[PDB]
RNA sequence: CUCCGAACGGUAAGAGCCUAGCAUGUAGA
RNA sequence: UGGUUUCUCUUCAGAUCGCAUAAAUCUUUCGCCUUUUACUAAAGAUUUCCGUGGAGAGGAACAACUCUG
């Protein structure tokens, strides 16, 4: 993929450059999956749990690892590596683990609340087995 | 009868797998003499019988768009859309020269882009020759290297269009 | 040198001159020019009556003005 | 009838419909090739020909201006030499061609316009038409257009030609566009019509 | 009506601008109202014969 | 004109006459237009090795 | 003739083999063709060197319109192929542009009742 | 001298037969 | 005294709010005109759209760097 800047990213790129090209060519099979098999949104699920993963993994390396330098970190979020609004969400004690950033919209249900996603286990129903069909997944 | 052979089974690239042909090809390939009489019953071994009766390579011809039998057996396997191991038997099958050329239309038209390329390069060592409806009917011969060739060339083949991925350089940086 | 008007339906109307002596040939590929379509997908037709491809338009005695109606194949 | 109306022209469609009235135009086409076949039929003998066998065709064959299919064919008798194709007018003709064995005639009547008075160029233009990219019924390899115009009574040929044929048919024309028994009731449409 | 007006003004009607305007004006408009009642679909190039 | 045995009835196009016998009212089970692919190795395989087999 | 095939597969081959390495080769003489230039500007020589012509596809042959003629465009869609129906010189009276229009009294532009642009051409 | 027009006013009128690319996504027991 | 930004929503804009500039409508004018729409541009004022300006309200990023005084 062409890193769309041409301007000499600094030291630790080629530290996290295999791992960063194994996610990418995830993503871009999962592009290339035909949509037999999903019902009608289940196709846009490996969509957002690549850019989930790939978001996971620059916020790690950053924030719980602090291994890479934050001029290859302002580097990457501009790159398109994650998302800034993936990681400011993240950056509260109230989400940590949040499936995605259009389950977190306020305006985006019907009845105007959140979804399965953002919700605890112990919190919720008993007998329930349910997924965000928005989000993707808990 | 003419809509699609399979009710639910795979999709092409970007469309129907009926329209991957033009639809001004493929309105007047839909009424002809030669396809009326196919039509009406094809199966997967009902494919291999009349593709090895045919003994020729080209598209439409004459003043009224008449259709050539190897079009018209084209679009009936588009319609009836194979798996893909029957799409490589009818590849690598020496029972006809007209057979192969008529697997690597539906390999280049339907196929993946990796799939067409490692699929229509053993068929560029083929030095035996064919014959080729030109524009004003008449027949004219050409190669089995020529026809494989012109597939991987520009997109002109006779109602045919559909480019690859990448082209052969690009393809290279990323894989053999 | 006439100027045969190609007009055929829904909008696509361009004229296009071409000499008396000129075959059929020559003519789409002055018409293809200015309608935007290969010249080889260009079927000229005049109440069912398809064109050839080696055929003069001195034989046909299309004079200036005589517009055909274009269709595609 | 195979008259082509350009515009709406609400006053000439209707007398267009009132000369042909009846089955008259398709009168005409019969009458032309059975007149034709007459006159061959009468020197069969010296033209080398072994059956004047004229098959039918479809009744609309003339009213259709797409197809031409053999309406008045001919069978050679055995050694025949077919000749250069050439018009009804050229005298120079060569006979240093293929020699085929089966030949046939299609007339197919046009009624013409101002701008359509060049009825020998129209007769070779409606053969290399319909010779090679026709895709209709016709045998291979000679035939002849002999068109008769309606309009500006107007005969002309074109196509490979006959040994003698070129004297035989120039002398049949003039006699199959004068003094016709279906010109004759076209000549009396059309004057009973202007008076 | 214009043997009426060419023949007493002989001399006037070739030497006056506005007199001539009128007459390519009108014959115009008459020979585009004769062509409409034979059809009605603005012919290009009527024939002047 | 032609003359439909299973349809009972008279066209005059080849295709209709084709049309009528096959993708009509009694051609309802008779044959419809639903048709089924076969095995792609079993069926399709033996299907070239007899037409092998009967050229040569 | 098994062996001509073989010889015809061949020499087909290898012209397929040429016509890939001159394929990469093409970026490369495109950038060889961009240095060339560069250097033909600067340091060659000052207007005492052109090393070329006027190579362009489509002829330019025109003429002139009589009187009134129409602006008659060739249009604007197949300019690469350089076909010999092209080069033509376009500058003919096709249907109305046969008279000298001087003797016509004042002006005859367009005599079908649609005259909407009101112009001559000289302002 | 280089100012390049598009549609409507238009193909009818009918008899018997033949085949098709389409659309909805329900409450009920 | 104490905040650089960014996104949402509430007014008036008489500043080339626009250092540049589209379409439609209404009332009058010209040219063609053959039924009409598409027409040509002179005058004036009514909308729509491409946009913008100060001043309170709510979120995010170092708001803390300490900005003017």
């Amino acid at each position: 993929k062409v890193k769309r800047s041409r301007k000499a990213p600094p030291d630790g790129w080629e530290l996290i450059e295999p791992t960063l090209d194994e996610l990418d060519q995830k993503m871009r099979e999962a592009e290339t999956e035909p949509h037999e098999g999903k019902r009608k949104v289940e196709s846009l699920w490996p969509i957002f749990r690549i850019h989930h993963q790939k978001t996971r993994y620059i916020f790690d390396l950053f924030y719980k690892r602090k291994a890479i330098s934050r001029e290859l970190y302002e580097y990457c979020i501009k790159e398109g590596y994650a998302d800034k609004n993936l990681i400011a969400k993240w950056k509260k004690q109230g989400y940590e683990n949040l499936c995605c950033l259009r389950c977190i919209q306020t305006r985006d249900t019907n009845f105007g609340t959140n979804c399965i996603c953002r919700v605890p286990k112990s919190k919720l129903e008993v007998g329930r087995i349910i997924e965000c069909t928005h989000c993707g997944c808990r | 009868m003419a809509n699609r052979t399979v009710k639910d089974a795979h999709s092409i690239h970007g469309t129907n797998p009926q329209y991957l042909v033009e639809k001004i090809i493929r309105t007047r390939i839909y009424e002809s003499k030669y396809w009326k009489e196919e039509c009406f019953g094809l199966t997967a071994e009902l494919v291999v019988d009349k593709a090895m009766e045919l003994r020729f390579v080209g598209g439409v011809y004459g003043g009224n768009i008449k259709p050539t039998p190897f079009l018209c057996l084209t679009l009936k396997m588009l319609q009836i859309q194979p798996e893909k191991d029957i799409i490589v038997e009818f590849i690598k099958n020496e029972d006809f020269k007209y057979v192969r050329m008529l697997g690597a239309l539906y390999m280049r038209l339907t196929g993946t882009a990796i799939d067409c390329y490692k699929y229509l390069e053993p068929l560029y060592n083929d030095y035996r020759k064919i014959k080729s409806q030109n524009r004003n009917g008449e027949f004219e011969l050409m190669h089995v290297d020529e026809f494989i060739d012109e597939l991987l060339h520009s997109e002109r083949v006779c109602d045919i269009i559909l480019p690859r991925l990448q082209k052969r350089y690009v393809l290279e940086e990323a894989e053999q | 040198m006439i100027e045969v008007v190609c007009n055929d339906r829904l909008g696509k109307k361009v004229r296009v001159k071409c000499n008396t002596d000129d075959t059929i040939g020559d003519l789409k590929k002055l018409i293809a020019a200015q309608t935007g379509t290969r010249w080889n997908k260009i079927v000229l037709k005049k109440w069912y009556t398809i064109f050839k491809d080696h055929v003069s338009l001195g034989d046909y005695e299309i004079h200036d003005g005589m517009n055909l109606e274009l269709y595609y194949q | 009838t195979g008259i082509f109306m350009h515009g709406k022209i609400p006053t000439l469609k209707i007398s267009l419909i009132q000369i042909f009235r009846a089955h008259l135009w398709q009168k005409i086409h019969e009458s032309i090739v059975m007149d034709l076949c007459q006159v061959f039929d009468q020197e069969l003998d010296a033209l080398e020909i072994e059956t004047v066998q004229k098959e039918t065709i479809h009744p609309r064959k003339s009213y259709k201006m797409n197809s031409s299919c053999a309406d008045i064919l001919l069978f050679a008798s055995y050694k025949w030499n077919v000749s250069r194709p050439s018009l009804l007018a050229d005298s120079k003709d060569v006979m240093d061609s293929t020699t085929t064995q089966k030949y046939w005639i299609d007339i197919q009547l046009r009624w013409g316009d101002y701008d359509s008075h060049d009825i020998e160029r129209y007769a070779r233009a409606k053969f290399l038409d319909y010779t090679t990219d026709n895709m209709s019924i016709y045998p291979s390899p000679t035939g002849v257009l002999i068109a008769i115009d309606l309009a500006y009574n107007l005969h002309s040929a074109y196509g490979n030609w006959f040994p003698g044929s070129k004297p035989l048919i120039q002398q049949a024309m003039a006699k199959i566009m004068k003094a016709n028994p279906a010109l004759y009731v076209l000549r009396e449409r059309i004057r009973k019509g202007l008076q | 009506a214009l043997i009426g007006l060419m023949t007493y003004f002989r001399e006037a009607v070739v030497n006056t601008q506005e007199l001539l305007d009128l007459l390519v004006k009108c014959e115009n408009k008459i020979q585009t109202r004769i062509k409409i009642g034979l059809n009605s679909k603005m012919p290009s190039r009527f024939p002047p014969v | 004109g032609y003359y439909c045995n299973v349809c009972d009835c008279v066209v005059k196009d080849s295709i209709n006459f084709l049309d009528h016998i096959n993708g009509k009212k009694h051609q309802r089970n008779l044959g419809m237009s639903m048709r089924v692919e076969r095995s792609t190795l079993d069926q399709v395989k033996k299907r070239f090795e007899v037409n092998k087999k009967k050229m040569e | 003739n098994d062996e001509e095939e073989y010889e015809a597969w061949k020499v087909r081959e290898l012209k397929r083999i040429k016509r890939d390495r001159e394929d990469r080769e093409a970026l490369e003489k495109e950038k060889a063709e961009i240095e060339r230039m560069r250097n033909l500007t600067e340091e060659e020589r000052r207007a005492e060197l052109r090393a070329n012509g006027k190579v362009i596809t489509n002829k330019a042959v025109k003429g002139k319109y009589k009187f009134l003629q129409k602006y008659y465009h060739r249009g604007a869609f197949f300019m690469d192929e350089d076909e010999e129906v092209y080069k033509r010189d376009f500058s003919a009276p096709t249907l109305e542009d046969h008279f000298n229009k001087t003797i016509l009294p004042k002006v005859m532009q367009v005599k079908n009742f649609g005259r909407s642009g009101r112009t001559k051409y000289t302002h």
